[PDB]
Order: structure tokens, then C-alpha cells, then sequence
RNA sequence: GCGAUGAUCACCCCUUCUUUUUUGAAGGGGUGGGUACAAAUGGCAGUCUGACAAGU
């Protein structure tokens, strides 16, 4: 959780963590692909990371986006949707309790 | 930690794990074994604490306070263990104080009827149909029904003048009674 | 004194007037007949 | 499946008959509403009070208007 | 007046998860979630079912907007039993844990709140609602707490800033499914107090058609309240 | 809930069995409360135990005041000791006092 | 015969025993409701029966308006009358409260000692 | 195969047909009360006054 909280934050200042720094760097291989990333934000912050990414932040993406985050529990597969809601009642708080500096 | 107090609902253990899991994130394979120990793993509760605690909506408290909860939660287990030898010395005096008395409906019991009465004396004085309204407010002796509250009142009150009357009683006549 | 006040106390107050006024009645047929004795 | 002979859209319009009827028992005669409404809006107007707004919504339309 | 120990009757609303308190006097009612406690002091009804004592939670309408419309006879409202709802304006758990009630804990609800001071009041409620999903955050904003959201059924907002529109239009497009519900509590002072409040009605329904929201029905929402109303649309994303 | 009362209610505040008994009876009210056992309270002497419990209370609220409504404080009371010495300098003049005529 | 003190408690009580009893009460709506429509032989076609899918009676109810689907005393109603009827007792008494505890401020004001010339503009040290 | 070391002793859930005929056939639960403990942000229940005071 305090990860999370930590990658959480990192998200909503779109900034990059480090955490999704090795997750990218391990896709590198492949050159030229592009990046489809759903805030415009991060989408940038991606870019300055000189990954060879073509990142992308399109009002059209976001139906992809919005498809993904319907199916999202059977897209993962070991993960019910109990489980992601309890994860993100968990997660909220901890939030809340930053944004509130409790 | 909320969720944990769900989980094991008789207090005394809980207080035992509270001690062993003072800090939800400190969370080893090691310690879940340890856990696992406390108490049994067929509730499944090892596995449980394990997974919320890694994920739940419980603030972190300072320092100070889990010093708190934990030297609290010393005292309420010293006193659990205390109340345990105390019942034993109980069950101990009344078989020598009152050992017809004692055999005849119990330790715990006779107890209680005497303090109601006030004292063993008090209590052999009564007459019989005094003593089934002595324990009438508990349901000490507790139509048919009635019957054998009242036929047991009667023997009890004869059991509390042998042991009272008596320098050193003995349990043979409360055990033929 | 004017005052404003809650049915149960009303009631209270109302019960010690009617107490009050059957001592009355209680005491006085009391000392007539001691008085013609 | 909407397989309603005669029969059954007669016993349903009695049970709508029923529980209509049922419910009337609450929702009370009448009489007595003419008597409770109006004790109703003395018992608003004066909690919502609310006579202001309708002033200050006067004044801000008029202070607004070209005066010639 | 509905004293303490006042007896009264439960039975059933048109809408799933609302109830009324029979008796002298007819309450709007939920169940609670966390019973045996009064999230903002509102008074509690006792009813022994086989034996378990459930309770209950009386609705005030003039403290909650959404109750003004379910007095006023809204005809659908998608809070419903087993919904996941997005409350937007979420100041405290005045209405969000009735919201709470209505979904039971099968449902959802992420009470998004921006304000510092009623944000710490939303999570001391939150904790007894394991359902509640407290967001602090702008809903100006919905990419920020865009992880912490799935899909809704159903998005209510009490927002009352004069740009609402737009904020509903942001969170209803990433969060609101096709089809979904959108219920929208309108103050027409915050958005223009010039005019007559029937004019700015009139002109939030062509801002919500402009966002693909087809308005179903409208509803003042006196005497509970005075220049407010309550929008009913389905989000047709086709 | 305490920083939003007046310091009247301050005051008075753990003395509600004989306040309202008093104001309904038309009878003299409590003056001190549960502040009457603060240290500055004891020290005073006299009717002006009243007063120091009145000035006391007006510097309570601003003290306490901040300490809730305060976004950023310090952990030093930096508000609450000035407050004090304010305090002890009525109760210094309000004790040199003397009723009787020299 | 009372103080400015015993009449302030009073009218206390009152506004807060007020405000618990208009809790306690339903107040029925009154608001307009209108239905937005596609067509305008939707329009035309429109009868309340059918957009909200009930009978006649439940269409006057806007507080609980049965489905018909969902559908397939006067000693009692005059404590309704009595418990409307002490919410607006309390209400007389808050007020006539409000007109003594004015008259007594009133007269105290008149008491302070000021310029009163109506109070002539002078500041006071 | 008894007993003075003690027997006995609150509420509610005639009709039709027929007859060798005076003959045959058919029609445990809920309330209430008592005792002890625990909780209520449930009730009583309403949070004093408001510009002068002290010295020459």
C-alpha cells in the first residue's frame, strides 16, 4: 500500500515513477511503436524520457481506454472484481489521507 | 486496523495477535506462520489477516499510541490469566469450606448462594422455602419444573448445616444427598 | 410569577392542590365535630 | 412471456383493485387534507421564509433596466 | 411529534432500495448500512425481523436534494440495489450514505469532494460504509482519480458551480456507461441569478443534449427547496 | 466543536446543571465552570477569580482557535504563551488592587 | 415578572423543540414536473397512465407512486391533525417569546448610558 | 417396593342426496412482564452579560 500510495501520487502529478520506467524499458526492443497513454500529461513526460516511443493522447483513445475499464477484471486474469474494489477502497483512503494532510 | 477485530471475534485472542501484529505493514511468510501458530488455521484467519493487511483503509497511528494499545492489551491478558488461577482457588476453597454444599450443585454455584445469604451461617439458619428464594433471583436452582427446584432447595439447605455445624466436613453425605 | 412549563410538571403541581385542598376538607371536619363534642 | 389468457388479466386487475384499495387506507380522506395543507404552509413559509429572495430578485432585475 | 417510542409500519417504495414509514406520519426511509448509528443525527426506526434488529434511516428531503425529487414523484432514478453510482458534490454523508443505503453492499459509490474541511468529515463516514469510495479531488479534473474509478451505472452530481456542465460532460465520458444514468441537481442562482430560474433550466438541458445526454424529465423541487430542480437524462454515446 | 463556541460557553462550560437551574429560576449563574481548576484561576483570589476567569476564557477561544483552524502551525505555542503572559498581567494589576482605603 | 435571562431559555427551548418537530413531519411537494418527449406524436399520444406505467390513483400520488405491475381511522387521523397543530403551538409560542424578550431588550437599551438625544452620533471611549 | 431428613397445593393464534324404509351416504408460534450487563451524535436538554474599569 505505501508503494502504491507512492505510484498513486506519481500518476496524479503526471510524473513518471520509476516503477513504470522498468516496465518500459523492457518493451524498448521493439523500435518504433507507438504509445497510447491516456493523459496528456504523462503522455509528455514520456516523451522527454528519450524512450523510442511514439506517445500518443488522443480524444479517440479514450473509447479504448473506456473499453479496457469496462472488461478490466477479465482482462487480468487471477484478479475478481471484488477484489479490485477492495484494492480500491484501500488505496482512496490512503489517498485521502495525503490530499487531506492527515 | 479495522478489519481485524471482524476477523477474530473472541477478544482475548484478539488482544494475543494484536501483540504479535503491531504494525499492519510489517507483513514476512515467517510471521504468517507465526500467526498461523496462534490459535488454528482452520478459521483461515492466517491467510486473511495477511491479505487486508497488505490492503485496507485503516490509518497508521503514532508511535506512542501503538506503545498504548499494546501495554493495554498487556493488562487485559495479565487480568484474564489472574481470573482463571482465581476460579481455581475458588473451586479449591469451596470443596473444603463447604464440600457438601460444593458436591451437591457446585463450586461456582454454592458460591453464589452463600454470598447471597451473607455468609455460611446465615445460610444454615434459613429455613428451606427462604433458600429456593435466595437463588430465585438468578435461577440458581433453575410445573414439573418447579418440583425439583424446590426438592433441591431442601437438600441444599441441609447440606449448608452439615458443612457449617461441622469442624472438618467431609463430602460423604453431600455426595448420598 | 408567570412561568412556562412542561406537561409533567403541570401534572405534578396539579396532584399537590388536590392533595392540599382533601387535608383541608379532612382537617376541618376534623375540628368541627371535636367542636360540637 | 405475455401468454395472458382472459382469466388471468381479470385475477391481476382485482389484485390492482386490492392493493389500491389497501393503499388508500394510508393515503387518508380528503376532508382532512384541506384542513392539513393549509396548516402545512404556515408551518413553511415561515422556516423556509424565502420572502426576501423573491425582493431580491426584484431589486437585481430592476436596479439592471435602463431608467429613461 | 414522531416520538421515540412512536410505533410505525415499513413498506416498500416504486424505487428499489427506498422505503416509507407508515403510520400518524409517512417518512422517505432507507436501511442502514451500519446500524445503530446516526451518520448526521437523523432518527432511526427499529423493526425485530426473524430474532435480528434491522434498521432504518429517515430521509430528510430538506436536507438531501435527491430526496426533494423522490418526493416530488421522479419517475426513474438509476440508484438502485447492485449499481455502482458516481456522486459528484459530495460534501459529507448527509446524502451520500442514504446514496450508500440504496446500493447495499453489493453497489458501489465514489463520493468525489474538493473542499479540505468537509473532505475529513467524508472519510470519518466513509470508514463505517465499506461501500463508499471517498475521492478528494476536483471533479474539474477527472483524469487525476481517473485509477481509482471503474465504469458507473450512474452519475449524480450536486455540484454548484456555475460551469457544472462541463464537469459532468468530462465525468460522464470517461466513467458513465452507454445507456447509463445522469442526474443532475441544478441551483439556478450559482449559474445565473439575474434571470427567472425557469429560463436557466431551459438552457443547462441544451448544454446537456450538446454533451450527448438526452434529457428525460425535470422536476422543481419545491417546497423543499426554492430556484433548484432535478434532471433525469440517459447518456447516449451513440 | 470547541473552536467554533464563544468564550461565554468557555466559561461556563462544565457547569450546565446549576446554569440552567439558575436561569430558570431567576437566580445568579456559575462563573467559572470547569475552567476553575486552571492554574490562573487558583492563583487569583477573591471576586477576581470572576474576572481572570472571563479574560481567561477570551484567551482560550484565540488560542484554541488557532490551534484548529490553523493550516500551517508551528508545534511551539508560540499563541498560547503570549496569551498567557497578557493573562498574568491583568491578573498582576487586578491583584495589586486593594479594596480597602489605604 | 420575568428577567431578560428566563425569557431568552425559554424561546430557546422552543426554537430547538421547533426544529426536532418540523423533522418529525412530512411536507407533500409541490413542484412542477414536466417530461421531455421526442415527437410531437409522442407529444399528442402522451397520457400520465402510460409514462409512468400505473393507474389513475397512483398518478395524483407524487410521493409514492406504486407501479401497477408492483401493485399485481379517523381517531387516527386526527392525531395527524393534533401533531401538525403543536409544531404550529410551538410556533405561536416562539414568537410570542420573540415580542416580550424585544420589549425587554428594548427597555434595557433605553437604560445604557449613551447620549440619547434616538441616540446622538458620539463615540464611545 | 413413598412421605416432617417434608406429601400436596399472564394474553392471543344443522344443509344436500337417498330409501321396501322410522333408511343410509356426503359436507408449535406471536404478544406481555421480571432480573443482570452493554451501546445510542436517542429524550429531559435550553449553552451567562456585553463597554466600561482603574488612578490623579
Amino acid at each position: 500500500a505505501a508503494n502504491a500510495l507512492e505510484e498513486a501520487n506519481s500518476i496524479i502529478e503526471g510524473k513518471v515513477s520509476s516503477q513504470l520506467e522498468k516496465l518500459l524499458e523492457e518493451i524498448k526492443k521493439d523500435k518504433k511503436s507507438t504509445l497510447i497513454v491516456s493523459e496528456t500529461k504523462l503522455a509528455n513526460a514520456i516523451n522527454k524520457l528519450g524512450l523510442n516511443f511514439n506517445v500518443v493522447s488522443d480524444a479517440v483513445t479514450l473509447d479504448i481506454y473506456r473499453a479496457i475499464k469496462e472488461y478490466l477484471p477479465e482482462l487480468l486474469p487471477g484478479m475478481s472484481d471484488n477484489d479490485l474494489s477492495k484494492m480500491s477502497l484501500g488505496l482512496a483512503h490512503s489517498i485521502g489521507r495525503h490530499k487531506l494532510k492527515f | 486496523f479495522p478489519e481485524l477485530a471482524k476477523l477474530v471475534p473472541d477478544n482475548y485472542t484478539f488482544a494475543k495477535l494484536v501483540l504479535f501484529i503491531k504494525d499492519k505493514a510489517s507483513l514476512n511468510d515467517d510471521s504468517l506462520h507465526d500467526l498461523a501458530a496462534l490459535l488454528n488455521e482452520d478459521s483461515g484467519i492466517a491467510q486473511r489477516v495477511i491479505d487486508n493487511a497488505r490492503i485496507s483503509m485503516g490509518q497508521d497511528i503514532s508511535e506512542t499510541d501503538m506503545e498504548n494499545v499494546c501495554v493495554f492489551a498487556q493488562r487485559v491478558a495479565s487480568l484474564a490469566d489472574y481470573r482463571r488461577q482465581l476460579y481455581d482457588y475458588l473451586c479449591e476453597k469451596m470443596h473444603t469450606v463447604a464440600p457438601n454444599l460444593s458436591e451437591l450443585i457446585g463450586e461456582v454455584i454454592g458460591a453464589r448462594l452463600i454470598s447471597h445469604a451473607g455468609s455460611l451461617t446465615n445460610l444454615s439458619k434459613q429455613a428451606a422455602s427462604t433458600v429456593q428464594i435466595l437463588g430465585a433471583e438468578k435461577a440458581l436452582f433453575r410445573k414439573n419444573k418447579g418440583r425439583i427446584s424446590r426438592y433441591l432447595a431442601n437438600k441444599c439447605s441441609m447440606a449448608s448445616r452439615i458443612d457449617n455445624y461441622s469442624e472438618e466436613p467431609s463430602n460423604v453425605f453431600g455426595s448420598v444427598l | 410569577r408567570a412561568v412556562v412549563l412542561g406537561g409533567d410538571e403541570k401534572k405534578a403541581r396539579s396532584f399537590i392542590q388536590k392533595v392540599l385542598t382533601i387535608s383541608k376538607a379532612k382537617d376541618s371536619k376534623r375540628k368541627e365535630q371535636k367542636a360540637s363534642q | 412471456e405475455g401468454t395472458l389468457t382472459d382469466h388471468e388479466r381479470k385475477y391481476l386487475n382485482k389484485l390492482i383493485k386490492r392493493n389500491s384499495q389497501n393503499l388508500r387506507s394510508w393515503d387518508l380522506e380528503e376532508e382532512v387534507r384541506d384542513e392539513l395543507e393549509d396548516i402545512q404552509q404556515s408551518i413553511l413559509k415561515d422556516t423556509v421564509s424565502t420572502a426576501n429572495t423573491d425582493r431580491s430578485k426584484r431589486r437585481r432585475f430592476k436596479r439592471k433596466q435602463f431608467k429613461e | 411529534g414522531a416520538r421515540g417510542g412512536a410505533k410505525v409500519v415499513i413498506e416498500p417504495h416504486r424505487h428499489a432500495g427506498v422505503y416509507i414509514a407508515r403510520g400518524k406520519e409517512d417518512l422517505l426511509v432507507t436501511k442502514n448500512m451500519a446500524p445503530g448509528e446516526s451518520v448526521y443525527g437523523e432518527k432511526r426506526i427499529s423493526v425485530e425481523e426473524p430474532p435480528t434488529k434491522v434498521e432504518y434511516r429517515v430521509w430528510n428531503p430538506f436536507r438531501s436534494k435527491l430526496a426533494a425529487g423522490i418526493m416530488g414523484g421522479l419517475d426513474e432514478l438509476f440508484i438502485a440495489p447492485g449499481k455502482k453510482v458516481l456522486y459528484l458534490g459530495a460534501a459529507s454523508g448527509t446524502s451520500v450514505s442514504h446514496v450508500s443505503d440504496v446500493v447495499g453492499p453489493e453497489g458501489v459509490v465514489y463520493a468525489v469532494e474538493f473542499s479540505h474541511r468537509p473532505g475529513r468529515e467524508l472519510i470519518s463516514m466513509a470508514k463505517k460504509r465499506p461501500n463508499i469510495i471517498p475521492i478528494i479531488e476536483d471533479a474539474r479534473h477527472p483524469q487525476k482519480y481517473r485509477m481509482l474509478i471503474g465504469m458507473v451505472d450512474c452519475v449524480f452530481a450536486d455540484v454548484a458551480q456555475p460551469d457544472q456542465a462541463r464537469i459532468i460532460a468530462l465525468n460522464s465520458h470517461m466513467f458513465l456507461k452507454d445507456q447509463g444514468g445522469v442526474v443532475i441537481s441544478i441551483k439556478a442562482n450559482c449559474i445565473d441569478s439575474t434571470v427567472d430560474a425557469e429560463t436557466v433550466f431551459a438552457r443547462e438541458v441544451q448544454k446537456l443534449r450538446e454533451e450527448r445526454i438526452k434529457p428525460l424529465e425535470q422536476l422543481t423541487l419545491e417546497p423543499y427547496e426554492r430556484d433548484h430542480c432535478i434532471v433525469v437524462g440517459r447518456y447516449m454515446r451513440s | 466543536s470547541l473552536a467554533k463556541s464563544p468564550a461565554s460557553t468557555i466559561q461556563i462550560l462544565g457547569a450546565e446543571k446549576a446554569l440552567f437551574r439558575a436561569l430558570k429560576t431567576k437566580h445568579d449563574t456559575p462563573k467559572y465552570g470547569l475552567l476553575y481548576h486552571a492554574s490562573l484561576v487558583g492563583q487569583a483570589t477573591g471576586k477576581n477569580k470572576g474576572k481572570i476567569a472571563r479574560v481567561l476564557a477570551a484567551k482560550a477561544a484565540v488560542s484554541l482557535r488557532y490551534d484548529a483552524l490553523a493550516e500551517d502551525r508551528d508545534d511551539s505555542g508560540d499563541i498560547g504563551l503570549e496569551s498567557r503572559a497578557k493573562v498574568e498581567n491583568r491578573l498582576s494589576q487586578l491583584e495589586g488592587r486593594d479594596l480597602r482605603t489605604t | 415578572t420575568q428577567d431578560s435571562n428566563y425569557v431568552r431559555t425559554l424561546r430557546q427551548i422552543e426554537l430547538k423543540k421547533l426544529e426536532k418537530g418540523a423533522k418529525q413531519l412530512m411536507f407533500k411537494s409541490s413542484g412542477n414536473h414536466t417530461i421531455f418527449v421526442d415527437s410531437r406524436e409522442k407529444m399528442n399520444e402522451f397520457t400520465p397512465e402510460k409514462f409512468f406505467n400505473t393507474t389513475s390513483e397512483m398518478v395524483n400520488r407524487s410521493e409514492n407512486r406504486l407501479t401497477k405491475d408492483q401493485l399485481a381511522k379517523e381517531s387516527l387521523d386526527k392525531k395527524k391533525l393534533k401533531k401538525f397543530k403543536q409544531v404550529k403551538q410551538h410556533l405561536q409560542r416562539e414568537t410570542q417569546l420573540k415580542q416580550v424578550q424585544q420589549r425587554m431588550d428594548a427597555q434595557r437599551e433605553l437604560l445604557k448610558k449613551g447620549s440619547k438625544k434616538k441616540w446622538k452620533k458620539q463615540r464611545k471611549r
